[PDB]
């Protein structure tokens, strides 16, 4: 026999430890794999997927929910009007939540990155106009008016000529620790605010729709992070 | 920062506690000091939701067997873990000669020595196992439901011609490893309704998110 | 999708659209000469260049456009507000992005752009006899803006049908939405106050006034982001 | 006279006299393997390596000797006291400076030493039959420090007699005052609690009693002022 003091851990079983243990069929051969198209090797990949962002996630009612992912622009709104305004908070509730990016940062504790929201027009394509959309960084309250929204880094966006534009986001870091009733979870607090405003009236031809919908495409820029891991899930596996 | 927190392996590693015999030394449940496991991975509540990001998947799993009392004491009674490889036939009394087939891996420890451990291999006769399959595996309803992805099943038991001395509690963690996904889809965002098929409240269906005033306020 | 990340902040804005580079020149530090020969000016590259998000405007069917001043804006909520309040002297290049949500059934367009020296002009007391310099509000409307009155005349009598003479991008909502302008430090001194001058004024107009068909959320939020390139104080209190 | 300046402070100490390294060994970071291999631990430079100057205690011709206790005494009044409440593991070096002003007319002399896992215990009752352990006044003393009650049994019955075996340094009045000691970090962990194991106890008794004719000022301050030599610490909260 070979000299040996046991450490402390021994006959311990750790949940997240992973040394080995025998296979229970030795002579196994797990039928080989063959190729299946597009595997998935780090969830960061989906995390740069533009998915919906439901910006317009105000109806509830059961038969509404697909007007979640879309908000209007019209005749009715004059020059300068806001249109709408949400966070910069991939994690937390809101708007993201509808966003692949948002559902898996839930199973994440904290992060940094530059996100990347995108806009689509989709009215009709007599329809012609400017829509101004503003980012304003943490701090810096949404601003009052249309004219100092411009004043700070903003995007002036017409449909008249391109039909699609995509916005930057910098970067967000949910990692400014807080604990709020109990739920010590890292808050953003680097919340920014994407602001979109009315630049000129809408404006179109007789026989065009006067209402035009504007869909919003989220997701994470190349240099995301993600770190730690919770299992936080509301929707649980229930028996029959 | 490092992206090794993203992995696949990363993100589905951890032994998660998947199944939980009882062994009551006088009751209703498991009346004759054994009990059937089958292999379920979603014996963890919110894996379900996770597996279900994919389509596709490959993996092993590491199960360990931590046994004690109710009361969370340790005693010196010896059990017996079997397995039931998918396609051999599982026990149905407490001597069934199935506890005696050597093609069914049995495992027996006392519960004084640490937890049990074993792994079992990428069971399925195919390429991956699949948690959606659109079709039928050619009366009844046999929608939604696939064939071989079936892992097995573990059979525990106390050693001994004759029942247990003291009350049991089995409580089998596996977590998986080596993992291999394809493709991916939606993020389930309905409660889920049964163990089998996707179904979901069809009029209870509620906004993927929480909710706000106007779209202008924030 | 691509998100920016240049600080503990995370913009998720477009890959990269177009930016309009202000008179053509990124803002930069300083050669080795200023109102500073034998107090070399230490540069904050610390907390205070990161993404700064102002509170979201709501752009109505009515708005008659907005406007902010740099580098009050500011001097408020940060740790760049940290600087420019403990600081004498002040010189800083800038970076603005204003974002906006809206759906393919809106439509409008903004003229957002970056006028240097922005002096304000009220109604002069009602008709015109009144030397009333506008209120401490008009002068240094802080981190939430504030409304024209008056945009045909962009306040002070000039019309705005010439702003484009300056830095400046549109935003029309059928074309796209996000529009970025990196202002350089423009003033006739190499370092000016901080708190009392305001080296220029960002607008946001809305020329093509928002409009929706009846039943789309009526307001479009204008989110507006900003990044301080290249701050720089002397002589703390 | 020539006075030290590390950091926003500046303590106008002794040019240069003698200093006990502790254990033979500067206080380092780490080469590259501890308990975080796929988290690399920030190293605060910033702030956290500055002087910091506890409140002087006063030393009478009764004073039975004080103690603290690291790294709790900073965990308090800091940004060191920052970095070890936000942050879980941690890890560092230090280096203390006992200073002593009075006159060539007063006596005395103090033992200045660090005892690793200081460890106290009460009176266990008050005869001996009581398993009290010391409240959370003696366990971590904040940086105002706690009294010896039994200065002899050093309050866990070993005898100071032999407390010498530990780093120290003496401060004899009519031979000197400031004393140093440079510790390293001495653990049998590479990152542990920096809020409720004490990696440490800084002792300073006085082994010959303070004394004086009468009509001098009849206490004598101690000065303490350390500095944290290599913080080190991973995730924060």
């Amino acid at each position: 026999g070979f000299p040996t003091e046991l450490k402390p851990g021994t006959n311990q079983f750790l949940t997240t430890d992973d040394g080995v243990s025998a296979p229970i069929l030795p002579n196994f051969y797990p039928t080989p794999c063959i190729h299946i198209p597009g595997e998935v090797r780090n969830l960061l990949e989906l995390c740069q997927v533009e998915t919906i962002l439901e910006v317009n996630n105000v109806p509830t009612n059961a038969t509404s929910l697909m007007e979640r992912l879309r908000f209007p622009v019209s005749a009715q709104a004059g020059k300068g009007e806001l249109c709408a305004v949400f966070r910069a908070d991939p994690g937390r509730s809101g708007p993201w939540q509808s966003t692949l990016l948002g559902q898996l940062c839930g199973y994440y504790t904290q992060w940094s990155g530059s996100l990347e929201v995108t806009f689509m027009f989709t009215g009709s394509f007599m329809a012609t106009g400017k829509m101004l959309i503003a980012y304003t960084p943490p701090g810096g309250p949404l601003p009052k008016d249309r004219a100092t929204a411009m004043l700070g880094t903003h995007v002036i966006w017409d449909f008249g000529l391109q039909s699609s534009v995509t916005l930057v986001i910098p970067w967000i870091s949910n990692t400014h620790y807080r604990a709020h009733a109990r739920d010590g979870v890292f808050d953003y607090y680097t919340t920014g605010l994407v602001s979109i405003w009315y630049q000129t009236n809408y404006v179109v031809p007789i026989g065009a729709p006067n209402t035009a919908y504007i869909i919003a495409l989220a997701a994470a820029q190349k240099n995301f992070t993600m770190k730690l891991c919770k299992d936080a899930s509301d929707i649980l596996q229930t028996g029959t | 920062h490092s992206t090794a927190e993203t992995t696949l392996d990363s993100f589905f590693s951890r032994a998660g506690l998947v199944g939980e015999i009882d062994l009551p030394l006088e009751g209703t449940t498991n009346p004759n000091g054994y009990a059937n496991w089958d292999i379920d991975i979603t014996g963890y509540a919110q894996m379900r939701r996770k597996v279900e990001l994919f389509t596709y998947m490959r993996f092993d799993a590491e199960f360990t067997f931590v046994a004690c009392t109710p009361t969370g004491g340790v005693v010196p009674q010896l059990l017996q873990y079997m397995f039931v490889p998918p396609g051999a036939p599982k026990p149905d009394s407490r001597e069934s000669l199935a506890w005696q087939t050597a093609t069914n891996p049995s495992v027996f420890v006392k519960l004084s020595d640490p937890p049990a451990q074993v792994s079992v291999p990428f069971m399925s006769p195919a390429s991956a196992y699949q948690w959606f399959y659109d079709g039928y595996p050619t009366k009844d309803l046999e929608y939604g439901a696939c064939p071989n992805n079936m892992m097995g099943t573990f059979s525990v038991r106390t050693v001994g011609t004759s029942k247990s001395k003291y009350p049991l509690v089995v409580r089998i963690y596996m977590r998986m490893k080596h993992v291999r996904a394809w493709i991916p889809r939606p993020m389930r965002n309905q409660n889920y309704l049964f163990k089998a098929n996707p179904n979901y409240a069809g009029n209870s269906i509620k906004p993927t998110g929480a909710s706000r005033t106007a779209i202008t306020t924030l | 999708v691509a998100q920016l990340t240049i600080g503990n902040s995370t913009i998720t804005t477009q890959e990269a659209a177009n930016i309009i580079v202000g008179y053509g020149e990124w803002p930069s530090y300083c050669s080795d000469s200023d109102a500073t020969a034998v107090d070399k000016p230490t540069r904050p590259d610390v907390s205070v260049n990161r993404f700064y998000t102002l509170d979201t405007k709501l752009w109505e069917k009515s708005s008659k456009g907005w406007y902010w001043k740099f580098p009050d804006v500011l001097t408020e909520t940060g740790v760049f507000g940290q600087n420019a309040q403990f600081h004498y002297l002040y010189r800083s290049g800038f970076c603005i992005h204003v974002q906006c949500n809206a759906s393919k059934f809106h439509q409008g367009a903004l003229l957002v752009a970056i006028l240097p020296e922005y002096v304000i002009g009220t109604v002069a007391g009602g008709t015109g006899t009144e030397d009333s310099h506008p209120p401490y509000k008009q002068t240094q409307p802080g981190a939430d803006g504030f409304e024209l009155q008056h945009p045909y005349v962009l306040d002070a009598g000039i019309p705005i049908s010439q702003l484009t003479v300056c830095p400046h991008q549109w935003i029309n909502l059928r074309t796209n939405n996000c529009a970025t302008i990196i202002v350089p430090y423009i003033n006739a001194l190499p370092f000016d106050s901080a708190l009392n001058h305001c080296n220029f004024g960002l607008l946001v107009v809305p020329i093509s006034p928002l409009d929706y068909d009846q039943g789309a959320t009526p307001v479009i939020p204008i989110t507006i982001t900003l990044a301080p390139m290249c701050s720089e104080f002397a002589g703390l209190r």
